[PDB]
């Protein structure tokens, strides 16, 4: 198939944000061969678009069109992701990350890369996952099933973080589950990026309901721990049957919704610790809120999904301070997963 | 037949 081929500290002084670095996998990209990360210097070797015929539309997002297709050469189901107008730099970055992570635990497999010979519109070809939409599936999951699938996502995140890559869009729509087979794949690597210590990133990533506080307060020196906040938002929605869990009307309201649950004491401590300049639009709307006990979201319909271990694990993901959150490997060691670990 | 972004239905 198609592939790419080669051709904290001082900070700024008394003002500006305090620098941060990842607690784990900090320097892994610094020491790679340049070909691992240097996707601008690679060129695509295209496959044959004629191998694939469309079966049905799956995704109509703002930035792609996704179809189920069949590979007529070998008769296998695939998915085709047609990329809407977007940086060349952006498409080769998604390709490079997918190729770097290919074959890792629970990582979607990129099978081919093709383009329309007429319009030159590129498409990524993936293994097909026979997904059940989360708006149907999640309310049918047992307590064990939530633990099992959370562990599967953690295997994918520990793997990608260990490989120097932040996913930056963890959410139900980017987690495909073939529930008959207990088969989970983390998809959608089109916002994923290589982590470099000290680098300031764009905060316009993830999807509002899953955005970490660092994105909402414009703290740019973030790392893998962003994904762990997003995963905590997914866990809360699953065990409390409340989707999405933090339902903001906009990016500013999103932080208010979080602060009404986790309280403002730890939020203002976070802003002080990193010397974050809080957007003056928060003056009227944030205010001061008590921390709520995780126990207040429990009711007769969701109580079988909640345990002391679930609430302790959730509490250790949903921390304002990105440095305080469990890492993916530390999360996998949590008592919430003790039964999943013995089952492997 | 039909093609969409070059792919035959
Ligand atoms: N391999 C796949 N198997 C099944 N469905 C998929 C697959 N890849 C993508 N999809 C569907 O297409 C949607 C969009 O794909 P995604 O890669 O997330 O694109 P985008 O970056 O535009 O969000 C997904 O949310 C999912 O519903
Ligand atoms: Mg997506
Ligand atoms: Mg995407
Ligand atoms: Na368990």
């Amino acid at each position: 198939g198609g592939r790419l081929v080669p051709r904290f500290g001082e900070g700024e002084g008394s003002e500006g944000p305090v620098p941060s670095r990842a607690r784990v996998y900090t320097d892994v990209n610094t020491h790679r061969p340049s070909e691992y990360w240097d996707y601008e210097s690679h060129v695509v070797e295209w496959g044959n678009q004629d191998d694939y015929q469309l079966v049905r539309k799956l995704g109509r997002g703002k930035y792609s069109e996704v179809f189920e297709a069949i590979n007529i050469t070998n008769n296998e189901k695939v998915v085709v992701k047609i990329l809407k107008p977007v940086k060349k730099k952006k498409i080769k970055r998604e390709i490079k990350i997918l190729e770097n992570l290919r074959g890792g635990p629970n990582i979607i497999t990129l099978a081919d890369i093709v383009k329309d010979p007429v319009s030159r519109t590129p498409a990524l070809v993936f293994e097909h996952v026979n997904n059940t939409d989360f708006k149907q599936l999640y309310q049918t999951l047992t307590d064990y099933d939530i633990r099992f699938y959370m562990y599967e996502i953690l295997k994918a995140l520990d793997y990608c973080h260990s490989m120097g890559i932040m996913h930056r869009d963890v959410k139900p729509h980017n987690v495909m589950i073939d529930h008959e087979h207990r088969k989970l794949r983390l998809i959608d690597w089109g916002l994923a990026e290589f982590y470099h210590p000290g680098q300031e990133y764009n905060v316009r990533v993830a999807s509002r309901y899953f955005k970490g506080p660092e994105l909402l307060v414009d703290y740019q020196m973030y790392d893998y721990s962003l994904d762990m906040w997003s995963l905590g938002c997914m866990l809360a929605s699953m065990i409390f049957r409340k989707e999405p869990f933090f339902h903001g009307h906009d990016n500013y309201d999103q932080l208010v919704r979080i602060a009404k649950v986790l309280g403002t004491e730890d939020l203002y401590d976070y802003i002080d610790k990193y010397n974050i300049e809080l957007d003056p639009r928060f003056n009227d709307i944030l205010g001061r809120h008590s921390r709520k006990r995780w126990e207040r979201f429990v009711h007769s319909e969701n109580q079988h999904l909640v345990s002391p271990e679930a609430l302790d694990f959730l509490d250790k993901l949903l921390r304002y301070d990105h440095q305080s959150r469990l890492t993916a490997r530390e999360a996998m060691e949590h008592p919430y997963f003790y039964t999943v670990v013995k089952e492997n | 037949a039909a093609r969409l972004y070059g792919f035959k239905w």
